[PDB]
């Protein structure tokens, strides 16, 4: 249940402000030539941004937001991940 | 009774002005309105000299606006006391002189300086006692220099009695917007010599000196330029406008610092200056009012005092002051430092006392100085001049306008004898 | 494969080393000779000194 | 005050669709006519008069008029999205080309569409009432642009005067070049550019070409980057008189502060900072750096070296956030460097102009939303260079007669070609003893 | 006060990718570019909220440098700083100083004034590069004498590469060395010798690392760099800036070359149990087992020395310790210099890299001197060069370059004149 | 009344005022803050001589602190009593000079001096009767050697007939910082024998010993070293700032102990200096002073007295006192060994007397000796210079700035002459 993981990392980040804004252009910034990212870097960017999230969960994030072809737990899909991020913070 | 008349050229010109009428209006404790809002009745007893009372105690400055751009109306009625001036001394014309000398003297100036002479003209009959006129401009510009240049000549042959003061500022190489402002400074300089009773040299690289190292501000725009300008205006008009113990008009000041009628080019200071962070050890005294007034870092103009000689020198205190401590002060600057005084003339140093602050302010001080180093930016603005001049650069836009190749060699030979003048004075001996 | 690591452990518990001043058999302070952070550096860095 | 602008030629009205885009986008303007706010920031109100006039109203015509013979790209204007702002009238459009020849776009041609040409500008002169001057665009090699463009300059000239006219051409670059006989255009466009243009600004196509490889980092670059940046530039340059700045500069300045001699009219543009959308990130945006990137030859809108020539007289335009004390600084570290010299003759070579608003971006362009920039326009002796670099192979053609036949043809003679030829060899000779 | 550095050649880049890691991990700088005054002299405050370091990489071949591009730290590096040229020199210095570089190095020394404009206190450039390859060594003298030419009067240290006396990479070394050192004498103010060999030695001796790559040599060399910039960066109680090495250090304008020691190099499990303390770690730093250059100055006489020290130290302390050496009679110093000493104390300890070998201590020490075994170097240099220039071998390749043998027989004698200077100087 | 205006040369110097300054604003009872809190009257009829009223009873201090490098002035400005200093009395370069002499004496000073003229010549005009100059720095640095010099000639020139004091650390062979020592040393002393018109030498390693024998502290940092150059500093002029029995001004102590204008150099001690573990169980009387202040050890010059002769001597005196006592214990002193004291100046010990002792003591002493045994210090630098300068090492950097060997050789003969006059009066 990756949705109730995605909101409690919004209103995480609701607080200390200006860590909204920065995990977007971390994501957009760090992007592939596509839009696909590690794990390894979505943790990395999940860390450095100041969010504490269990490893279960983002697991559960990278299943959601998987891209199609792939390992289940190697990559994210950047684009559709930072999309769907931006409803969840407009939404709160 | 005594009377003073404002006149604005350019778009420099309009913004000191504007600030100027701004501490002046808090002087006097009228707000932005126009209306009289002050606390102590000293104010009321002498506002005759800047504004002239119209209705239901409104007062409207006795200024007169002049200049050949919208962008500086628009700039006039945009801060605070905008709305004061009267709407019928906004003489104008639209065209622009566009940085040329020429444009302003003699193509544009030549029809609009009849509407603003009608105004000026208007405007000095309107009260009993003419103390004299008041101009603030540029050398720089077209409409601030050539036309205000002719406006100077045109009331010098209008009132050739009254007292004449010009702050004007000279362009200079350290701090240099445009290209041609040798070609303008020259002239000007060529017809202020001759028809301005004396100057009052400011200098924007000064004044950006001091906003950064006196002050020590983050953004010194034009704002805090004008500010001093105005301040430095404020001070010098201060004993017309109040009682002190020893009263000093403009023309009293004329006669003591102006030896010969040529000899009327001075350069600005003002005192206290201190920023907010060294506040808190400063002192309040006489003694430091004189240290800073006296300090070549302090000049509004880009000459070293040190460099020549104190041909005269004069100082207008304000405050609650004992004269005892300001001639003691004069006679041991005097005296200590007796090699940068001229020796010709004993008692170089002349004084004025007013019991009256400006706002804000427990004590303050002014000085000008008739000094023979300020022929130093002559010098460097004739080297440049004389330059360009050589081989005809730009000269086609002068040229091409009705002017002749005579009056920039007249203007160049005005100038040098002029600083050659003052280089004789300074090494003139007693014997 | 050498620097992924330890970027990982460096954000994981972000902890900058403080400069630590030795203790004197005193009771006053070390108080370091320089200092590389004051006002007298940030007038250094005006830029307005490059016009003269 | 206004300013109209006339666009001739096929890359002249190319030039004008971007700037003027770039206009109503910056004004605000939807390009049915209307502006759906009457709000305005900035410069304030009655700003949007210098480009466009108050027609009915809910409608803000611009005042151009695109004129050229192919009436293809004209169409292709009309029936596109900007049907509605533009007049019908002012897209004039002839019903056959100049095919790349002077003679005919200059005397079988022109002659009945200058007249129609004349009569439209003067009433849209006469609307007006601050005319600052006139400004053009055209290109030298093409037929129109080159041909008819002398003879409206010449007509303009002699029905108005002095009034002032801003050239904006675009030269062949020497080695990257699209037409074959457009030396012998340049050359014919020249012996009367020299005379009738009051201020001219070279564009090379190569240089440009460079910028965007090398900056923009755009790989496959068309015109219309080209265009867009032709239209940043004069934008910045007009933002004076648009809008509200601490030194505003209007047109006659430029003539007073950068031509020291009425034959003496070239300028080289550039332009800073030319940075793309992810460079712009990593580096700072401050006058100092942005305003020795203005004077670098990697960055000037014409592909010749500065440092071979004598600088006489340069213009600074400055938008977005500056103040004066950190240009005047800026301006203050350039007079150290000895790389760059400036002529003797003008000690005080510069003039700085500030403004307030930041350019603005076009979705689908390139250029990133900076908090400022510099357009800068100077004048030195690389000119002298260019133009014997395009005499020597001209001259190359006309030993042998080539493509000649073309031109005598039409109605002109071999005569002219010679005094061109002799036109060129004595500006040569003039920029040399400036530069002395 | 700001100081820019530059690296040449596929040497010169990995360590800038190492010193530029333990930068940005000193100041507390995320690898994407922005913290969660100091920095001042690496990193510049670019936009908002980024720091851009003042560096450029620039290399001939495209692999090294690309890779760089797409590792760890992709934003953290300005991208137009990192130079890139088309082919590289292939080991040769007359095809990396006449035919390739002329047109890469313009492009690379009109953006270093790119930076050298934004500085307002630079104190100077410092290389990076080896002289064993070939754009370091023929495109690098070509890129130190333009930096000469065009500033003059700021200091350029070096931190330069020759090969080490038997263990080697590449065959026509010694070449390269020779024509490189030609140019090396009258360019660059100081010159801080690196060998391979006395790394390896110090990584498997005293780190214990059995097989230890080129990773653990670029992080050791960049403890020394941020060692001895410490002195700029943080404050401490009795600094050195970068003039201070080129007044105490060279005695005369031609000897400019610097043996360099680091102490303590000890592993985790050592840390815990020595009671490390100024004294030994000072002795550490003067033992030749423990220097980054093959080479022992117990052959030779000391004529100066250089040390840095970081932490919990105190002047007292020092001053003991810089006395037991003195009175030590196992090294000599030159009898024109009795006051050879200079110390330096800074209060930031160094810090560690996670991941890494070395462990958390709370004192350092840097030394840096000149003495009379590089001249010793240089010969045994010379003896291998000479040895296969008597038969002509790979002489063909540099002579289809462009050059010719006079350029060979006047760095051979130069090489000569250095040995009897050095010679000379020392008696 | 009478003025003292300090100033501060180099990170040694700007170390010391600001430990001197904290220190005198202790005994003067004015806050961290500026504002004076004290009790008694007698701390306000004598602080102008050191502070300037601003107003509401706040006193700034008359110094002007002299550097090249921005991290002095921030430690100043960092550390505690480091706002009470006027901001435009830190007069201030940028690049640095670093170890080197010609840098601070020709080339960094000449567009420094100007500024720190025109802000010393400011603040002296100012007060109405300056007593003199008052300068600490150091030998061994290069914005403090060099640009110190050039100061003090400057004044020297200006201001001549003022007093001028120079507390002047000269750094040793055994504690030895940088390389190039000798060199800067020396062209000091060379400008010093005729420009300064005192000068008391300070030493690093004397200071160490100090610490270590006497305060038995185990980690002497520079606070100590600089506590106790303080405290001798601020014992010298308290007679100006506190009545007395007996008061001397600084050219009383001047005209009693320089009997040849070319001998003005002194070796100074302080006393009482005990241990805190000693502290309970020692008497405070005259003779515990006198005997540790005739100590060699307790000196905090290198030079040894007892291999040369005491040419001239004096002592000041602080707290309420017999003068009976003092003198007692002078003669004592004088005629027990009679063979450390030069023949034909009978009675070479000159004594003052304070009735203001240092807060938390109640009894203090200060001595100021012109002895012979000054040159032993002097010919060991000369022989440092004359070792090394005989094979031109470092000599490029020297020579390349406008300097040439003239300088130098006529730096080893004054520093020639002056020792081989000083051996002659022993
Ligand atoms: N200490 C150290 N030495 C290195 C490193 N990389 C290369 N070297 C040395 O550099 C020498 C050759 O120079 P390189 O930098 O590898 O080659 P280059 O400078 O790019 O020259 P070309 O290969 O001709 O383009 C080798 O013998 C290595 O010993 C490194 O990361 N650390
Ligand atoms: N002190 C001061 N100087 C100004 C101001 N406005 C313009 N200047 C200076 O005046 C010079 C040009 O004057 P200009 O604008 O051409 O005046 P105008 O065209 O005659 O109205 C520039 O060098 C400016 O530095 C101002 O408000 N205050
Ligand atoms: N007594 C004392 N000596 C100091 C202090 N600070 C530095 N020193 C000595 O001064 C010498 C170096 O002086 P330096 O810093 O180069 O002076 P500068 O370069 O002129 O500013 C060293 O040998 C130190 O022993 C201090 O606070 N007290
Ligand atoms: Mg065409
Ligand atoms: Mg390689």
């Amino acid at each position: 249940e990756a949705y109730s993981f995605l909101d409690g990392l919004v209103l995480e980040l609701a607080s200390r402000p200006g860590s909204l804004s920065l995990l977007e252009r971390k994501l957009v910034t760090l992007e592939n030539n596509q839009s696909l990212m590690s794990a390894e870097d979505f943790k990395l960017v999940l860390r450095q941004v100041g969010s504490q999230l269990p490893e279960d969960g983002i697991a559960a994030l990278l299943t959601r937001y998987a891209p199609a072809g792939s390992r289940p737990g190697t990559r994210l899909d950047a684009a559709a991940f930072r999309n769907d991020l931006r409803a969840a913070s407009t939404a709160a | 009774m005594r009377e003073i008349v404002h006149i604005q050229g350019g778009q420099c010109g309009n913004q000191i002005g504007a600030k100027f009428w701004e501490v002046v209006s808090d002087e006097h404790g009228i707000d932005p309105t126009g209306t009289y809002h002050g606390d102590s009745d000293l104010q009321l007893e002498r506002i005759n000299v800047y504004f002239n009372e119209a209705t239901g105690g409104r007062y409207v400055p006795r200024a007169i606006l002049m200049d050949l751009e919208p962008g500086t109306m628009d700039s006039v009625r945009s801060g605070p006391y905008g709305q004061i001036f009267r709407p019928d001394n906004f003489v104008f014309g639209q065209t622009g002189a566009g940085n040329n000398w020429a444009k302003g003297h003699y193509t544009e100036g030549a029809e609009l300086i009849d509407s603003v002479l009608d105004v000026v003209r208007k405007e000095a009959e309107s009260c009993d006692c003419l103390q004299g006129f008041q101009v603030c401009h540029s050398l720089g510009g077209g409409t601030g220099s050539g036309m205000g240049t002719l406006l100077i000549s045109k009331i010098r042959e209008e009132y050739p009695d009254r007292m004449m003061l010009t702050f004007s500022v000279v362009p200079s190489p350290k701090v240099s917007d445009t290209v041609v402002e040798p070609y303008n400074a020259t002239l000007s300089v060529h017809q202020l010599v001759e028809n301005a009773d004396e100057c009052m040299v400011l200098d924007n690289e000064a004044l950006y000196d001091i906003c950064f190292r006196t002050l020590k501000l983050t953004t010194p725009t034009f704002g805090d330029l004008n500010h001093l300008i105005s301040a430095v205006m404020s001070g010098i008009t201060c004993c017309l406008r109040f009682p002190g113990q020893l009263n000093a008009d403009l023309r009293k000041l004329a006669v003591n610092l102006i030896p010969f009628p040529r000899l009327h080019f001075f350069m600005v200071g003002f005192t206290p200056l201190t920023s907010r962070g060294s506040q808190q050890y400063r002192a309040l005294t006489v003694p430091e009012l004189t240290q800073q007034m006296w300090d070549a870092k302090n000049m509004m103009c880009a000459a070293d005092p040190r460099h020549g000689r104190y041909l005269t020198a004069s100082a207008l205190f304000r405050g609650r002051m004992s004269t005892k401590e300001v001639d003691e002060q004069m006679l041991n600057v005097q005296n200590k430092n007796s090699s940068y005084f001229v020796e010709w003339i004993p008692n170089n140093v002349k004084s004025s006392v007013c019991d009256i602050p400006p706002k804000g302010l427990k004590m303050s001080a002014t000085f000008i100085g008739n000094s023979t180093a300020i022929q130093e930016m002559f010098k460097r603005v004739s080297e440049q001049f004389t330059a360009m001049f050589r081989r005809k650069a730009f000269l086609h836009w002068y040229t091409g306008e009705g002017m002749d190749e005579m009056e920039f060699t007249e203007a160049e030979s005005n100038m040098n004898d002029l600083v050659s003048e003052y280089q004789q004075y300074q090494d003139a001996s007693a014997e | 494969a050498a620097t992924q690591p330890a970027a990982l452990a460096t954000a994981e518990n972000p902890t900058r080393t403080q400069t630590l001043r030795p203790l004197g058999d005193s009771g006053l302070m070390p108080q370091p000779g320089q200092k590389p952070k004051g006002f007298a550096r940030d007038e250094l860095d005006k830029p307005h000194h490059r016009t003269g | 005050r206004e300013v109209i602008s006339i666009h001739i030629g096929q890359a002249g009205i190319q030039v004008g669709n971007a700037c003027w885009e770039l206009y109503c986008l910056e004004h605000g303007i939807q390009p049915d006519g209307q502006m759906p706010s009457d709000k305005t920031i900035g410069g304030g109100d009655d700003a949007f008069n210098t480009f466009f006039s108050e027609t009915g109203a809910g409608k803000h015509v611009p005042r151009c008029i695109f004129l050229d013979l192919e009436p293809t790209v004209v169409d292709e204007v009309r029936t596109g999205t900007y049907r509605q702002l533009f007049h019908p009238e002012q897209l004039i459009s002839g019903k056959e080309d100049a095919a790349n020849n002077f003679a005919r776009g200059h005397y079988t041609i022109g002659k009945e569409i200058v007249d129609l040409a004349l009569d439209r500008i003067r009433k849209l002169a006469d609307n007006c009432t601050g005319l600052q001057g006139f400004l053009v665009f055209n290109a030298v090699g093409g037929g129109t642009g080159s041909g008819l463009g002398s003879l409206l300059l010449e007509r303009l000239s002699v029905d108005y005067g002095k009034k002032s006219k801003l050239g904006f051409t675009v030269y062949p670059s020497p080695q990257v070049s699209t037409a074959v006989v457009e030396p012998y255009n340049s050359v014919l466009s020249t012996h009367s550019l020299l005379e009738h243009t009051d201020v001219a600004v070279m564009l090379d196509n190569e240089a440009i070409y460079d910028i965007c490889r090398r900056s923009l980092d755009i790989e496959r670059p068309t015109y219309t980057n080209l265009n867009r940046l032709i239209a940043q530039v004069i934008s910045s340059l007009t933002a004076s008189l648009r809008f509200d700045g601490a030194l505003n500069v209007d047109i006659t300045e430029f003539q007073t502060n950068l031509v020291p001699y009425p034959r003496i009219h070239f300028m080289l543009s550039s332009y800073a900072p030319i940075i793309s959308a992810e460079k712009a990130y990593h580096e700072q945006l401050s006058v100092a750096e942005i305003t020795n990137a203005a004077f670098e030859p990697a960055s000037m809108m014409v592909k010749c070296d500065p440092r071979h020539g004598k600088y006489m007289a340069c213009c600074l335009m400055y938008r977005g956030d500056v103040v004066p004390k950190d240009v005047n600084a800026s301006v203050a570290t350039i007079k150290t460097k000895r790389t760059i010299q400036f002529v003797d003759w003008c000690p005080t070579g510069f003039k700085c102009g500030i403004n307030y608003q930041p350019p603005t971006v076009v979705p689908g362009g390139d250029l990133a939303k900076v908090q400022r920039a510099v357009c800068m326009i100077s004048n030195s002796t690389a000119i002298g260079e260019i133009f014997s670099r395009l005499d020597h192979k001209f001259d190359l053609m006309y030993a042998k007669r080539a493509f000649v036949h073309w031109y005598v043809g039409e109605g002109m003679e071999e005569g002219e070609f010679s005094e061109a030829r002799e036109d060129l060899a004595a500006l040569e000779k003039d920029f040399e003893e400036v530069g002395a």
